[PDB]
């Protein structure tokens, strides 16, 4: 984390922003990577 | 003999070409590396870029005023 916070103040304004730091707007697709245990009696952890 | 002013002021004009030439290509390649690295401080390397042009090209004029002294009087 620190030293992407001292590449990310070096760059500024680069082309598209890198690629994975590239703020893409209009935003239409979006991926979500949800975590769960693989075993329940969890509680209301699953469920939440 | 005769032509003894003409080969001074061209050995001049062509020296004068040839360093100030190669001085100006370098500022200009350095310089616009240096743009495409950082377009954020150009202004101000701009400006450097200027002055060290502006002394460059003053070096050969200094050489053309002499050829041109030669060439008159």
């Amino acid at each position: 984390r620190e030293v992407m916070a001292n590449l990310t103040a070096r760059v500024v304004g680069a082309a598209r922003r890198g690629t994975l730091l590239e703020k893409r707007e209009t935003v239409k697709s979006v991926a979500l990577l949800v975590v769960t245990p693989d075993r329940g009696l969890c509680g209301s952890l699953v469920a939440n | 003999m005769e032509g003894l002013n003409l080969v001074a002021t061209a050995l001049a004009v062509g020296l004068g070409a040839i360093g100030p030439g190669v001085g100006i290509g370098i500022i200009v390649s350095g310089a616009v590396q240096a743009i495409g690295r950082n377009p954020e401080i150009e202004n101000r390397v701009v400006t450097y870029m200027f002055i060290g042009i502006a002394f460059t090209e003053a070096l050969a004029i200094f050489g053309l005023v002499i050829a041109f002294l030669i060439g008159f009087g």
